[PDB]
């Protein structure tokens, strides 16, 4: 009942499988062994053999070995099936090209096998949660190549998007947006509902809230993990207003193209900061739609809002839910489409967040998690298209995809969609 | 005798008429386990109305619980009575419907109507004499908007005859808490309408606004307000379960209340209602209880009465009283209020009294009203209906499921037809 | 006095058999040893129908175990009751008919019919009055097919007047263990119709249904399908062995139950069915009893009645409880369900009640019935044997042991007569 | 009572024999003395004397004593009866023409005098259990001139044939084809049902199934003794259904000449790898069916099922099995032929798998045995042939087989019997 299979695709994707599996060992009470000390809570991620064993649905696949032989040497080696998670031999070379024509066609087939022998115990599953980094050449090809296949075998299962996007200055490789703009076509035509994170943005988060001056990617994964564990929070344990996940995205979704929203979390706040505030649902419902609070760089005061999505955790009463989105409507600064002057989707469940024993965030009695589409993040892809063309305009590095059995048309049509996306996201916005 | 074969859709439905069952246990002197434990046989005549009599002098409610997911289902198993109920009525799918009408009226409800009609047919046929069918659902989402009126229907097609009378709690603008209620709600009273002969309009936010201005209570949460609910569920069908002096059925209300088929969304209410510490101070006199009773606070729902006229009001009275102040205060209110109430039909007051009060109570009052101001919530459902109609947002969700652009039509068609009829006697 | 001569073909008949005569020990009150234990003696005049009175006031019962493997004669001998059997009966070969229905009826079988014969004739004389014999069989494989059909062929040549009731458990597509099961029922239903007076049809697969979906088990073992046999197996012959206000035996039920000779392919059932937790919680009265007798879920094969017309139904009752109730539902049934029934036949019932109830209950109801939907398991026996006979294989291991290729065609032919005529009264 | 002769011809009849024992006495309990220490299990394949000794009814036959007289310094060497394992002197050289007329000729008349001594103590004669190989050339010559005399001396009892059969690539000899195809006689006229072995598809087997980089041939036999002991599985011990060896091979054998069928064995895991898993009855029952786990290296998905056999043993439940069967049924990828609908024969037996202390195989509490007969196995015998001809072209190697007395047109009559044999695989596939 109610299971999910999270896959997780290039080094980001693994990484930030081994904190959210870090996360949830813990928040469902787990030992990195796979055995429970003393509910069915944890059918939702977990598998349960005889000998009192939990095992994970997850799929590790990285074309290269280093990060998941590590995962190998790690403290969490024998928590998962071992060839469910799934090595290659040669690196993407964050090349969209071999990841999606070359190399992963080898290990595709493998990938599909270990996923349809995943989905086989699975007697309820929900849908899909992939993980994956837009810039890299794994995360970029192999997912293309793979949301492909799962759309047409799994075609009726949801299948959200969980993908950590480029920022706006801060940069780790020149071919980032080649990779990106071929990503385009899997969310828009293989995709139910996509969640881009920028590191930059969280990178402000972590350096103004957390007040740490020097945290690594660690940090980063040790949020992203919350928020995908809050996503999923009601279907694993009990609220008074649960929301399924087919719920959850049929309140995101205004139109089938239209799946693109921005998520924030709160409260980010320091262990030191946590005791000097009281941390009321309002101010948690305050703070999430303060620029300075979002995942992504783009102002959604820049922007106009179409479905907002309430997912409270914790000690936290719907009463207050409401005295705080009266609050919200109230201000002005706040403008929403007129499609939703009904505004907000409200979930609310009784599990407080659960804290990473090594991790920078503080223990509090509530938390929201905050999920919403808006205009505003066009920004976002309105720096990545003219940047595009900033290289594209030479054909600055395609001779690696001509070279690695890529199409040269194939970039016209990645930027004909995305600017197709464009324009759908602008229209709406009237 | 005049059994009442009740009915729970969604998880607002299956909980609020689990706490019904909760009232009406401790009213009937029912053990949790179901064995009797009431003080009086006057507890015990009438048991075989919403329970059945099983070996071990226990019983057994003829509830039906209907949900397309199983965590409401484990939530009620679990709760304070989830054990009097029949194992079998747990009807109920595993996918949910996502607040989809669609989903629920064609695709995962329809296939579980058939587990339905199987167990209310048998309760039906266990019955000595079936009166009618009480169902709680809510309008919002597409649980108990979508599959209820679908089920509905269908009880309303093979028992024509029979007493169809649903609490409906219903959407409202500022405690809203799904995006898609309006499609819902308007999906669900075409069929209302159509088929029920009695719906009770609940609105959440005129709960509040009793909890808050005339409770005073700091924390009134969900169950609260299930309470308020509740005890106009058990007022309304006092006089047959209990003896009075003047015995009013649910058919006695329906032919003195709906004055033409179509006009049968009423406005409940219940009285006394004090804080904690405020209850020591009040005089419980039945002009107190009256003057209490036509507040526009009391009432449960948005639709401020002022707004328009009463068509017919109903007040089942309960407790050892006399009544000619009974008779002097409906007709002062009718008179000094006449502004009020439509005068060209003169008696707009049902009077019922019961001899038994409510334990604990020395007396109460239960408020059914038929007002035009009701279509308030009628009207702004269409209006926000219309701010996600006229240009097509979310219905691919609906479309996907089989739904079609032209019934959206004749439902928003039909909400307007209902506001113009209740505009009309205004 | 009406004497009973039970014999057993097949793992399956023996090791259900054996559970029957374990069940009818305890109703009987008979030691595991053989002395006789139980507290009334109701339970001890006619202990003569089912066993042998002998030595020490010990009870041997009249049952021959026939089989062509030692293997389950080793299993039941070592049973829970395998002392009190008689070694003599067991007659079994060495060589099994490896699922053989030719092995069995023409050349395993064939020898072993001398060895069984001389037993079943000195079972007969040893009777006081003999009423017929109770066979139990399995229509899967060679061996309950194959040498059952003999020998109730040679017993009823030799017996020619005596009642021949036998219980058959029969293939299924769903639940087929064997694959060459079609070849075997199709060539022992063809000397069951001819020869057998009566035929009771049991069905794996719905007492598979049986066992989840009302009794509630999560591992419901092959003795558990073989307890739910056992119950109606005690069930029709209880008239006989105990008092009871309506007295109907055997034959009782035969002139009442099959309307023309060859209608004989019958529907059992049994009444009350719970899991664990839910006996707690029902009312046993007879009433309930019913509207779970007729139940497509209570009968033990996949032929759903609603696909045809009851010719005749017999609803053996037990228990201390007056009739006049027992009419009412008995006529209910048939009256409001009457499109389920052979309205040229008005009164489809034939009523038996018995005076002492089952050993823990106080009342139980036995089902027995002729619908003409009963052929949905015949029709598709037929298409299955198609679907393995017009183009040839498997013949080998027939036509070697002397079997022949008409004989099939002619056994084919049968089955269609056979639902022909079932279907014409449909 | 259900006795059952074995033989072993060439070095791979006798080696597998020497593990297949190794397997019954620890199953059986029984020393490498022959003695029990402390029911009649043991009656189908051992013989009980005064002294309380169990003496197998096995005959080792090889043309050259080496691996014998091996055998006779082994563990081993007094659980046998000395003089019922028969030595030559002389190698059969990889040849079937003196195998079968020149040097198994003297010695063959022993062989069956043996035979019969051990024929003259089963009471129940169930069959015949002989081992050898199809490319050497004591496995074909000397099976060839035995099955001929078994033929007309045991014509009524059953004789089942384990062979051990060429890889398409792994090859150990080049005459190999040449002694397969002279032995395809024996299989159609003189056998009741053959089990094929390939060693390069178990090979791959325990590559990717027992993790194990580095095992012997003796893995190879601690398995195939694993499948012949769970084919005779229902024969020696209590089962809720079990399963004749009359009655099996009439559920396998549509028509006399197919009767062909191929084996897999599950689960085949090793011991690291039985923990992680519940390892239940409907895994086990999906593994058989992948292609990856053939003892054959044919694609089933390349041809289309006739007979169906569920040999469970252990901890299964028949419920379970009905289930595991209808999702059988449910996949398209499966496909019977038009010929059986019903589809499945099912045998449970109550006795878990024995484990080997020195093997390579994990302790689990269930166990199938998995024989179907299809028409892909034609395919194993289609690059034999299209081989044989490959050699016969130019009479490749035929002057010693016309030299050892072989009749030059046996070849002629050999291939044109495979021919028939590939068409009869294909007609009854329509
Ligand atoms: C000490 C004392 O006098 O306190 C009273 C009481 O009269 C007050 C405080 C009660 C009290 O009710 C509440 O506090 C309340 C809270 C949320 C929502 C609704 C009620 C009381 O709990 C409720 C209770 O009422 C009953 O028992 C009625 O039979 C009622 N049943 C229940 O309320 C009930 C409670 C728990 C479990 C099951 C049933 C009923 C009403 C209509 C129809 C059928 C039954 C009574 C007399 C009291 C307390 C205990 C404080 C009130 O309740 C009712 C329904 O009469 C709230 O306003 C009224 C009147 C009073 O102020
Ligand atoms: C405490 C209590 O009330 O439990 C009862 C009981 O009524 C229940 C649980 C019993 C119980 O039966 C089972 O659990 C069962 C399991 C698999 C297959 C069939 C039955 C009971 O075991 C069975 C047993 O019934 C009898 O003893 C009858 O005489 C029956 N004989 C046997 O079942 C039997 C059991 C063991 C050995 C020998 C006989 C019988 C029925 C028809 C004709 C002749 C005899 C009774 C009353 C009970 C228990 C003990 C729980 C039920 O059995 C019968 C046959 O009435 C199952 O559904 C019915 C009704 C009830 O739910
Ligand atoms: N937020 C966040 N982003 C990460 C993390 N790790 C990698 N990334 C993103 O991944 C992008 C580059 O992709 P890669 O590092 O090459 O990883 P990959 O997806 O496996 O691609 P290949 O190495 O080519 O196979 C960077 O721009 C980062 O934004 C992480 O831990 N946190
Ligand atoms: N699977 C498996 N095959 C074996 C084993 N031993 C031998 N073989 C097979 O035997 C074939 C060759 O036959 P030989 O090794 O010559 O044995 P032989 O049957 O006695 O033949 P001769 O030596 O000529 O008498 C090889 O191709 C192998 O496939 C074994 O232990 N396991
Ligand atoms: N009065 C009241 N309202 C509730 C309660 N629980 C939920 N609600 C509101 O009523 C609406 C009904 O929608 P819902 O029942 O969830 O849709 P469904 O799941 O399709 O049946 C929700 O939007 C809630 O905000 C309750 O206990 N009492
Ligand atoms: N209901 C029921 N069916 C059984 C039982 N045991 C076996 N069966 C099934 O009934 C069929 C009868 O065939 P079988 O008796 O084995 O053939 P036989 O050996 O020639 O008599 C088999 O295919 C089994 O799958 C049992 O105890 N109860
Ligand atoms: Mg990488
Ligand atoms: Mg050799």
């Amino acid at each position: 009942m109610r299971e999910c299979i999270s896959i997780h695709v290039g080094q980001a994707g693994v990484q930030i499988g081994n904190a959210c599996w870090e996360l949830y060992c813990l928040e469902h009470g787990i030992q990195p062994d796979g055995q429970m000390p003393s509910d069915d809570s944890f059918n939702t991620f977990f598998s349960e053999t005889g000998a009192g064993k939990h095992v994970p649905r997850a799929v590790f696949v990285d074309l290269e070995p280093t990060v998941i032989d590590e995962v190998r040497t790690g403290t969490y080696r024998q928590l998962f099936h071992p060839e469910q998670l799934i090595t290659g031999k040669e690196d993407a070379a964050n090349n969209y090209a071999r990841g999606h024509y070359t190399i992963g066609k080898e290990i595709i087939d493998l990938v599909l096998d270990r996923i349809r022998k995943l989905a086989d115990q699975c007697t309820g599953l929900q849908g899909f949660l992939v993980f994956h980094s837009f810039g890299g050449g794994t995360g970029s090809g192999f997912t293309s190549l793979l949301m492909e296949r799962l759309s047409v075998d799994y075609g009726k299962k949801s299948k959200l998007e969980f993908s950590i996007y480029p920022a706006p200055q801060v940069s780790t490789a020149v071919v980032e947006p080649y990779n990106s703009i071929l990503t385009t076509h899997t969310t828009l035509e293989h995709s139910d509902c996509a969640f881009m994170v920028d590191n930059e943005a969280i990178y402000d988060i972590c350096r103004r809230n957390l007040d740490i001056e020097r945290p690594t990617y660690t940090n980063l994964n040790r949020l992203i993990s919350q928020i995908v564990s809050s996503i999923t929070a009601s279907l694993r344990f009990d609220g008074a207003l649960n929301v399924d996940l087919t719920e959850f995205q049929t309140n995101l979704v205004p139109y089938p193209r239209i799946h693109f929203p921005l998520a924030t979390y709160a409260p980010v706040i320091s262990a030191e900061k946590a005791y000097h505030e009281q941390l009321s649902v309002a101010e948690i419902t305050n703070a999430c739609f303060e620029p300075a609070n979002q995942m992504v760089k783009c102002d959604p005061r820049h922007g106009k809002y179409m479905a907002c999505c309430l997912l409270y955790r914790g000690d936290v009463v719907p009463k207050d839910v409401n005295a705080a989105i009266a609050t919200i409507k109230t201000k002005r600064s706040i403008q929403f489409v007129d499609w939703c002057p009904t505004g907000f989707k409200v979930g609310i469940n009784y599990q407080p967040p659960t804290v990473v024993p090594g991790g920078d965030l503080a223990k509090v009695q509530r938390a929201v998690c905050m999920l919403s589409n808006t205009t505003a993040i066009a920004e976002a892809w309105a720096r990545l298209d003219h940047k595009f063309d900033l290289m594209y305009a030479k054909r600055a590095f395609v001779h690696w995809y001509v070279g690695e059995g890529m199409e040269e048309g194939e970039f016209s049509e990645a930027r004909e969609d995305m600017a197709a996306l464009e324009k759908d996201y602008e229209e709406v916005g009237v | 005798m005049r059994e009442i074969v009740h009915i729970q859709a969604g998880q607002c439905g299956n909980q609020i008429g689990a706490k019904f069952w909760e009232v009406i246990s401790d009213e009937h002197g029912i053990d949790p386990t179901g064995s009797y434990h009431g003080d009086s046989d006057l507890q015990l005549e009438r048991i075989n109305v919403y329970y059945n009599e099983a070996t071990g002098n226990k019983y057994v409610p003829r509830a039906i619980l209907v949900d397309l997911e199983p965590g409401t289902m484990d939530s009620v198993r679990s709760g304070p009575f989830g054990q009097i109920f029949r194992p079998d009525n747990f009807v109920f799918g595993q996918s949910g419907a996502g607040n989809n009408w669609a989903k629920g009226h064609y695709t995962e409800g329809a296939e579980l109507v058939d587990s339905v009609l199987d167990v209310v047919r048998k309760e039906s046929e266990s019955c000595d004499c079936l009166q009618g069918f009480q169902l709680t659902h809510s309008l919002g989402g597409g649980t108990g908007s979508g599959m209820g009126t679908l089920l509905i229907s269908k009880i309303r097609e093979e028992y024509p005859d029979r007493i169809m009378n649903t609490f409906s709690v219903m959407p409202s603008p500022k405690v809203s808490d799904t995006v898609v209620e309006p499609y819902n709600a308007t999906l669900s009273v075409h069929q209302l309408v159509e088929n029920t002969d009695e719906t009770y309009s609940i609105d959440n936010e005129a709960l509040y606004d009793i909890c808050f201005r005339t409770l005073k209570l700091t924390t009134p949460t969900y169950g609260d307000l299930n309470h308020l609910v509740s005890a106009t569920m058990s007022g309304v069908t006092t006089c047959l379960r209990f003896p009075g002096q003047l015995n009013a059925d649910l058919r006695k209300l329906a032919v003195n209340m709906v004055p033409f088929p179509r006009l049968h969304f009423f406005m409940p209410g219940f009285a006394p209602l004090t804080s904690r510490g405020s209850q020591q101070y009040r005089a419980l006199t039945v002009p107190e209880l009256t003057q209490q009773m036509f507040d526009s606070k009391n009432m449960m729902a948005a639709c401020d009465p002022r707004h328009g006229r009463y068509l017919t009001v109903a007040a089942i009275f309960r407790g050892r009283m006399s009544m000619k102040e009974v008779d002097e205060q409906m007709l002062n209110v009718q008179n000094k209020n006449s502004s009020y109430f439509v005068e060209w039909i003169p008696n707009n007051v049902k009077t019922a009294v019961c001899d038994i009060p409510p334990r604990g109570l020395k007396m109460s009052a239960t408020f059914i009203g038929n007002s035009t101001a009701i279509q308030e919530l009628f009207k702004r459902i269409s209006e926000q209906f219309t701010a996600m109609f006229r240009r097509k947002a979310f219905l691919h969700w609906y479309t996907g499921e089989g739904m079609d652009e032209m019934e959206f039509t004749e439902a928003e068609s039909n909400m307007n037809d209902l506001v113009s009829e209740y505009q009309q006697y205004q």
